[PDB]
């Protein structure tokens, strides 16, 4: 129940405003960045301020803070979810989300803004839908927002029929000083492009565990996803009676399906690293890079990010494989490694100097992560059975899918 | 800009 | 004597600073936070005066740039204002239409120059032109 | 070629579950 | 200037009237008053490109309030553009009406606003029914004179599930504003027709959609597992709002259901992946789910009980997200993750913030003592964190001991030893006074008590209210135990607090322990060293009339501050 | 090595905080990595650059060795680069700075006049409590000298010695002495400065100090007579820094003495009438010269020429000269108190006033002029005052009234009704501190407490969000139950007090969120002694206290314990100790 959804910048001053409802006066917002800056200076803020009886929710941008002033009970999750469709309609229309464009785009700025939402009530967000209405470069609109299927506009006709599939996975883990791993969980990402002709109603089918238990099968390699969270597309009843996922997939690029589950097998990055700093003489990095994935994966792009000291200077990196540079921007040393053979095993020898003066407050101990890259591997084991494309027309689709390991949330926290 | 200008202007 | 002076722009970035008081690195920075504050909170028409923490804070500003000053209360309040035109004149006269841009990039000549005319928070040096030429002097020297 | 892995055809279906 | 922007926006040109037009809209979002121009472009408002139309129409929404006699040359062309062939006019016409907020500009607006309500268009229909919702909000008299309340209720029951979803929010809003008489209620069958729709409904839609079914109270188990089961499938959604509005669904349908049968069973275990899933979600996200966490487990703690490994704080979480984490983990913990918490809140003691420091030295105090199985290892944390020559983390961990002597100080001895010589030059308040009543209650333990105490004595006539209070006691205390090595030390304690100590609460105890003590010496142990109660520990659970009517409120303001919806709005 | 401007640039093309701290950190790390190297070339360029960095807020104690090595260094630029490091990230709470002693000593005695001069300036500015004891020998040595550009220095380093180490004073007595000729403006100056250090630091030297006041006065009469000079000249004021010293030292100069005061008596005088204060330097001097005038012992005059200036100075547009008017008022309260009465309207007036400053100059000077007479109508103005008070100004008004009301309060009925209208209009402005004079001050009175304890009983039923209010009734109430209620034992007619309602009301703060934990024991302890004041609601306040017992403060708990343990094991005892406390000054 958004009053008034406004763009900030980082001077305070209100690069656009578009008020909903009119309860809320257009004035609140110059104390907004007053209050801002109360809260950041005394560890009180949050993304939701409060003028008094008037609340300040919003989200913080690249460039600007998307403040939307509300008054009543209005819900904050809804507000929220009609930020981030504001900043994805803005992404996919500009390529850059900054103040180049807010002051250029005013024309297109005002009538989306306008078109979006209406009494605070958000009708349409879909991007594609949108283009078809709204454009800086108008007609009636299009009958996808009136008909039911609002992310796959009819008439899309193409040459060729091909999809091309992500399965990008994201390797969590959460390492305690001790050394062991308190939080180890992977989510699955499987974002499509779909480019076909028509509108196809995509028949996804996976090795799911719950779907081979249910054939009779729950005895081979099924991915065990803890929480599966489909797409607008996906259609939620078709899942919920029989694990059938069927859906019509959008024209581009989207988010299919997102699933999370928890894993318990072993880290396949493992870091042996040791800190012998000198009291104000000299420090030492004793790290070692261990690569318990499959030796027929390369982990591409390995980058384990070592925390130095952030007064260190004449550091000298001593290491076996990949090239190691200390970055004073980050306050880190970067083992950078190009190609990461898997159970190949790294060793380095860190060396930097330390002032005699010692600091006057503390740093703390930043995690280190990791970036490996691991192309071509499942860790959670999920492969892709069958795509069910099929079309009033009749035609052969030429499905693609590639799947792609990589590290998340791979913290390891130091001693 | 504000900065060029002189701070007594004399 | 004057506790501190700090010399800070109108969008509150602090383009001098010298204080003849030992203070903490922290408690100084909140000082001068405070003291942007108060004084990016006043108005025109404040006598340009301020009694924060029994010290009389004076602030005249000439330009963008505002000035500050933290005098105690022992001396007349007009003599703080006297001193902060005649270092301001003085650092015009040497640098020759003095500026914003000036003073960010030439701060090590005006800290040259508040040093050379006031050590410890009083005057060093009554007149406009000895001080001119005794800078001018050091500056040549190499 | 494609970093992160070479892109793979997908099945129509389950074909051993009729 | 002016005059030149008046100049070309009074042209027949349309190259300059749309230039004229870019600059004014310009201009506003510069920050520019150009209320002054409203008239001039009244005339220059009635144009067939739909590109200056749009911008006319917005400069007269924000420049209607400020000039609302001027507004007056506007209903005819509202009226006109209302009956537009093309669907987008007449819903940027019916969206512009509802937009102005004149009193003498709405009463005109009616019949265009029931002309449009059977608009065959669906988007002239959601046009229509947010213009009706505006002008309740404007004008409820109006809008009930109108007869729009009939019109809206239809539009639930008709085709077009966008503009049925966006009848529904109207109809919600205008029933939110109501007070309650003539309620917009439907029986089962309209639930039916609603669940139907649902599935059909897009993101936004279906946010509309759920909160109907928040007001409607089930009467039979039979109606209360249909709606579970219809609302299951919402958990599987890509829109976190749309996840926590089924969430709030199943809880509000929970409160019928039978926990005998299975449905309940089923729903339990149905909606931890669903948190799971939401407590991976943005940053600004993260606050709203930590909340709604904890609104939800204090009414059905068996959901997310084992649930704990997700609540660790990240490195890279937020403040507010940090601050939140901790909360979650003390509301979940138990002797199951016992030493799983405590190596959490170990690690949280090592970062730089001193409000999260305090945070988890909080939590870990009352994990501590709310769970008596994990007391000697609280105990040990709080010890190695004094060790740990840490300001803030002392005084934690000192009101950490203090507050847990109180509760468990029957094997508690094993510590005095160890505080009895713990950097006592701590100043802070909190901490200081924690010492000395820690002292005074366990003054068995510790030999040099009356040592440690004269040292406190000092400036005990400034030192603090509190703080003289808790050293008078302390002394009194150790005279009534050890009466021979602080005989001296009583008279001076209740010299100093009743002869040069002006507070009036203080001195009335002074008094009152003089009195005590030069009557009866020997009753002082039975009536200031006496076995207290058990200390009742403060509950953090709600009130179970504030967590019922706060499940209801689910996702919106009055659910993150955890206060009721009117002890907030205004 | 990059160069000051194009770190300055670098820094200036960053855009947000966290870009720019990068770009700090970047240029840190290489700042490090060339003092790291024992780099001597460009050592400059990196101390300057550490400098702009410690100054836009970024750490610089790795910098403290460079700035040392570059002190005790032969270049002039690495030496002045070093001085200004010391002087600017160097302190006495440094630690750093004991090794620079020597390298001031070393550069104490450089052939140089800018190297010594150099030293000099950053001794003067980082004069820590050791380097002043061993630099006090070097520091007479160059005071003695006849070096003009050097005489002042040695004067600032020696008035920054007698400031940091009082006791150090002794030695500069034989230094300073026939100093006061000098020609140079800025060495007289500095002479001037430092004897007045002196004067002000003990009184010993007053008397050896005071021989030179008819030099002192013949230097001002001569600076007052030569009004035309190229340097020292500013807005037609010859020497206004000279002036304002010398009026400085005459103010502070025969305070108690009338040989003294009647030496400079006719150089206040001649000050006072051919001083033209157009400018603002004129109109300092003349606030100096009447702040001199009102602080010795001058003729009556000088006061009425003094009370006609300030008069006129009061009523000028100019925020600074009302301020100074204002400043100069309040100074002169006690001495020429029946004169300063005239300007009642004016102080009145500035209160309305939109300046802070002002509004506070004219509250203080209204809280001074409060007089035995006055006191009753200038109540009103103060309560007004206070009503429609700044946020922040409330408190300060609300204490003034109460002091003004204890000091010369007309009456007790009459201030016990100004404190607690006060009170109940103060809410959340009246200071916790202030709640202990008002017991003393209520014990104290003890003619007028039926009235007193009405007035509290009607204030704290309407409201309990007031900790101050509420710990003044609480406090009343446990003082003066007896006759709060009178004849209450059993049913009665009904009366303002029923002899419940008291009771309620406690177990309400008790158990009131609104609570500090401060007002809660005070209720307590106003509950603990009912049982004996009060005895017709008797076993009902004993169940309270038990069930109080078990709260979650330690404080509060033990309280409710020792109460619960009275009550049900001393109830014979429980009014043997509940005599009324003392009532003392």
């Amino acid at each position: 129940s958004a009053s008034a959804v406004y763009v900030l910048d980082l001077k305070g001053k209100v690069l656009i405003c578009r008020n909903y409802r009119g309860d809320v006066d257009m004035s609140e917002v110059e104390h907004f960045m007053p209050i801002l800056m109360e809260k950041e200076e005394e560890g009180m803020l949050s993304p939701i301020l409060a003028h008094g009886g008037v609340r300040f929710m919003w989200i913080k941008h690249n460039n600007l803070y998307l403040v939307a002033t509300s008054k009543k009970n209005a819900c904050v999750s809804l507000v929220f979810s009609f930020l981030y469709k504001v900043v994805q309609v803005f992404s996919e229309y500009f390529k850059e989300l900054e103040e180049e464009s807010i002051r250029d785009n005013f024309v297109i700025i005002y009538e989306l803004l306008d078109e979006l939402m209406d009494f605070g009530y958000p009708q349409t967000t879909d991007s594609k839908i949108l283009q078809e209405y709204i454009t800086q470069e108008a007609p009636r609109p299009p009958a996808t927002v009136t008909n039911a299927v609002s992310w796959r506009s009819e008439g899309i006709k193409y040459r060729k029929n091909e999809v091309f599939l992500d399965v990008i996975e994201a390797v969590n883990l959460l390492v305690s000083a001790n050394g062991n791993v308190l939080r180890s969980e992977i989510v699955g990402s499987i974002k499509m492009r779909v480019f076909l002709s028509g509108m196809p109603e995509l028949r996804l089918g996976l090795n799911d565990k719950v779907l081979f238990d249910n054939t009779g099968r729950g005895k081979s390699k099924s991915v065990e996803l803890e929480d599966v969270k489909f797409h607008q597309c996906v259609r939620l009843s078709r899942f919920e009676n029989d694990r059938t996922i069927s859906f019509i997939p959008p024209d581009g690029e989207f988010e299919l399906m997102s699933y999370r589950l928890n894993t318990h097998v072993k880290p396949l990055i493992w870091i042996e690293s040791v800190i012998e700093k000198h009291s104000h003489s000299r420090i030492e990095y004793m790290v070692k890079a261990k690569s318990q994935f499959k030796r027929r994966s390369t982990a591409n792009n390995v980058e384990i990010h070592i925390p130095v000291p952030n007064d260190a200077d004449s550091p000298k990196f001593k290491t076996t494989v990949g090239s190691v540079k200390w970055v004073p921007e980050n306050s880190e040393i970067v083992w950078s490694v190009k190609s990461f053979p898997g159970g190949k095993e790294y060793l380095m020898r860190a060396h930097f100097g330390l002032p005699s003066v010692e600091a006057e407050d503390k740093e703390g101990k930043p995690p280190i992560s990791v970036k490996f890259e691991i192309p071509y591997f499942t860790t959670s084991g999920i492969q892709v059975r069958y795509l069910k494309i099929i079309e009033k027309s009749g035609y052969q689709a030429l499905p693609w899918v590639r799947y792609i390991t990589q590290n998340g949330d791979y913290q390891l926290r130091t001693q | 800009k504000g900065e060029n200008t002189s701070l007594l202007h004399p | 004597m004057i506790h501190f002076i700090l010399l800070f722009s109108r969008q509150g970035k602090l383009r001098l600073q010298k204080w003849y008081i030992t203070l903490p690195d922290k408690e100084r920075k909140k000082i001068t936070r405070e003291i942007v504050q108060i004084i990016l909170s006043r108005g025109h028409r404040t006598s340009s005066f301020v009694d924060w923490k029994e010290l009389k804070l004076v602030y005249k500003r000439y330009a963008s740039l505002y000035f500050c000053c933290a005098i105690e209360n022992q001396d007349n309040e007009l003599l703080t204002l006297e001193i902060v035109h005649r270092y301001v004149e003085l650092l015009d006269k040497y640098f020759g239409n003095v500026c914003e841009l000036d003073i960010i990039f030439n701060f090590e000549k005006a800290y040259f120059i508040l040093d050379e005319f006031i050590i410890g928070g009083e005057i060093q040096e009554t007149s406009k032109k000895i001080a001119v030429k005794a800078i001018e002097d050091s500056d040549m020297l190499q | 070629d494609r970093k992160g892995g070479s892109y793979s055809q997908a099945a129509g279906s389950d074909s051993a579950q009729s | 200037e002016i005059f030149e922007l008046k100049a070309e926006l009074n042209s027949d040109k349309k190259e300059k009237k749309k230039e004229a037009v870019k600059k004014v809209i310009a201009s506003m979002t510069v920050g520019k008053d150009v209320s002054a121009l409203f008239p001039d472009v009244v005339n220059c408002m009635q144009t067939d490109n739909l590109e200056l139309k749009k911008l006319v129409y917005l400069y007269l929404m924000n420049y209607a309030k400020s000039q609302p006699d001027m507004a007056i040359m506007a209903v005819n062309t509202f009226v006109k553009d209302c009956e537009d062939p093309n669907p987008l006019i007449r819903a940027l016409a019916v969206r512009t009406m509802g937009c102005i907020r004149v009193d003498k500009i709405t009463e005109y607006l009616c019949e265009p606003l029931r002309k449009c309500l059977k608009d065959e268009d669906p988007y002239v229909r959601k046009t229509a029914a947010v213009c009706v919702a505006k002008l309740h909000d404007i004008n409820a008299q109006l809008v009930e004179d109108q007869g729009f309340l009939d019109t809206l209720k239809d539009l639930i029951s008709d085709s077009n599930p966008m503009v049925v979803a966006n009848a529904v929010a109207a109809l919600s809003e205008i029933a939110e504003s109501h007070p309650s008489s003539n309620l917009l209620d439907l029986n089962p069958q309209s639930i039916n027709k609603l669940l139907t729709a649902l599935n059909e409904c897009t993101e936004w839609g279906q946010i509309f959609i759920l909160d109907c079914l928040a007001n409607y109270m089930p009467k039979d188990d039979r109606e209360a597992q249909s709606i579970c089961e219809r609302v299951t499938p919402r958990l599987s959604h890509a829109n976190s709002a749309v996840v926590l509005s089924a969430v709030k669904v199943l809880m509000k349908f929970m409160e019928m259901l039978s926990k005998d049968l299975d449905y309940y069973g089923t729903l339990l275990k149905k909606l931890a992946p669903p948190l799971v899933t939401l407590l991976s979600a943005e940053p600004e996200l993260q606050y709203v789910a930590l909340r709604n966490i904890n609104l939800i487990v204090q009414k059905r703690p068996e959901i997310l009980k084992h649930e704990m490994k997700v609540f660790f704080v990240k490195y890279n979480d937020p403040i507010y997200v940090k601050l939140e984490k901790l909360d979650i983990m003390i509301r979940l913990a138990s002797q199951a993750n016992i030493a799983q918490v405590l190596a959490e809140l170990r690690e949280y003691a090592t970062e730089v913030d001193v409000d999260f420091v305090r945070k988890a030295v909080r939590a870990i105090g009352r994990c501590a003592i709310k769970v008596e199985q994990s007391a000697e290892r609280c105990v040990s944390t709080l010890l190695d964190l004094i060790q740990t020559k840490v300001n803030y983390v002392v005084q934690e961990a000192i009101v950490v001991i203090k507050d847990i002597f109180r509760k468990y100080p029957n094997k508690y001895e094993s510590v005095i030893a160890t505080l009895c010589e713990n950097l006592d030059s701590l100043d802070e308040p909190e901490a200081r006074a924690a010492m000395i009543w820690i002292v005074g209650e366990y003054a068995e333990r510790i030999d040099n008590a009356d040592e440690l105490l004269e040292s406190f004595l000092e400036g005990f006539h400034d030192k603090s209210t509190q703080v003289q209070l808790q050293l008078l006691t302390a002394i009194v205390k150790l005279f009534l135990k050890k009466p021979t090595e602080t005989q001296e030390l009583v008279q001076q304690v209740l010299s100093l607090a009743t002869q040069d100590s002006d507070n009036p609460d203080l001195r009335d105890r002074g008094y009152i322990y003089w009195r005590l003590l030069s009557t009866d010496p020997v009753a002082a142990k039975e009536v200031v060293l006496a076995e207290k109660p058990l200390i009742s520990e403060e509950t953090d659970l709600i009130e179970p009339t504030l967590l019922d009517e706060l499940i209801c409120y689910i996702g919106t303001l009055a659910s993150v501050y955890h206060k009721p919806p009117s002890a907030f709005v205004e | 090595p990059i160069r000051l401007r194009e770190l300055i640039r670098t820094i200036r093309t960053a855009r947000t905080q966290a870009e720019e701290r990068e770009m700090i950190q970047k240029e840190c790390a290489a700042i490090r990595s060339s003092f790291r190297e024992e780099d001597n070339t460009y050592r400059c360029r990196n101390v300057a650059k550490l400098l702009y960095m410690h100054m836009l807020g970024y750490p610089a104690h790795f910098g403290q060795l460079e700035c040392l090595k570059l002190i005790a260094s032969q270049k002039f630029t690495d030496k002045r680069i070093g001085y200004l490091g010391a002087m600017l990230l160097l302190d006495e709470r440094q630690d750093v700075h004991l090794l620079m002693t020597n390298c001031i000593k070393n550069d104490l005695n450089h052939s140089t006049q800018f190297v010594q001069g150099l030293a000099l300036c950053t001794l003067g500015c980082m004069g820590s409590s050791e380097m002043c004891r061993d630099l006090a020998g070097e520091v007479e040595k160059l005071l003695k000298t006849s070096n003009s550009y050097l005489r002042k220095k040695a004067a600032l380093c020696a008035v920054h010695v007698i400031r940091k180490v009082p006791e150090l004073m002794e030695m500069f007595l034989p230094a300073t002495k026939n100093l006061l000729n000098e020609k140079n403006h800025g060495v007289l100056h500095t002479s001037v400065v430092l004897l007045t250090e002196m004067c002000e630091r003990s009184p010993d030297m007053l008397a050896h100090f005071r021989k030179l006041v008819p030099q002192l006065v013949r230097i001002l009469k001569n600076l007052i007579m030569s009004g035309y000079s190229p340097e020292h000249d500013v807005s037609g004021i010859s020497d206004p820094f000279l002036q304002v010293r010398i009026l400085r030292l005459l103010r502070i100069l025969g305070r108690n003495d009338d040989d003294s005061s009647e030496a400079m008596n006719d150089i206040l005088a001649q000050v006072a009438t051919n001083t033209e204060t157009s400018k603002n330097v004129g109109n300092a001097i003349l606030y100096e010269t009447v702040l001199t005038i009102m602080d010795i012992k001058s003729e009556s005059g000088l006061r009425v020429l003094a009370i006609n200036i300030l008069g006129r100075f009061l009523l000028n547009n100019d925020k600074n000269i009302r301020y100074v008017a204002l400043t100069s008022l309040l100074k002169t309260v006690q001495t020429d108190h029946n004169a300063v009465q005239r300007h009642r309207s004016t102080i009145v007036d500035c209160l309305k006033d939109l300046d802070v400053s002002i509004k506070r100059r004219a509250m203080e000077l209204s809280f001074a002029l409060v007089n035995g007479n006055n006191i009753r109508g200038m109540m009103k103005e103060l309560l007004y005052f206070l009503d429609s008070c700044e946020p922040e100004f409330k408190a300060d008004c609300a204490s003034g009234i109460f002091l003004a009301a204890e000091k010369y309060a007309p009456s007790k009925r009459w201030h016990i009704d100004t404190i607690m209208r006060v009170l109940t209009t103060a809410g959340s402005y009246v200071r916790d501190d202030a709640v202990p004079n008002l017991i003393q001050l209520i014990t104290n009175s003890v003619e007028m407490h039926a009235y007193t304890v009405q007035r509290l009983y009607k204030a704290i039923l309407g409201d309990y969000s007031q900790q101050p209010l509420v710990q003044v009734a609480a406090w009343c109430i446990g003082e003066y139950g007896d006759l709060l209620v009178s004849g209450q034992c059993e049913e009665e007619e009904p009366i303002q007090v029923t002899e419940d309602e008291v009771l309620d009301i406690l177990e309400s703060v008790l158990i009131s969120n609104m609570s500090t934990s401060v007002t809660r024991g005070y209720a307590l302890t106003a509950i603990m002694k009912l049982s004996t004041r009060f005895t017709c609601t008797v076993n009902r306040i004993k169940k309270v206290v038990s069930i109080y017992g078990s709260s979650i403060d330690v404080e509060l708990q033990q309280r409710a314990v020792e109460y619960n343990a009275l009550f049900k094991k001393y109830d014979h005892m429980r009014s043997a100790l509940l005599e009324r406390m003392p009532v003392m000054e």
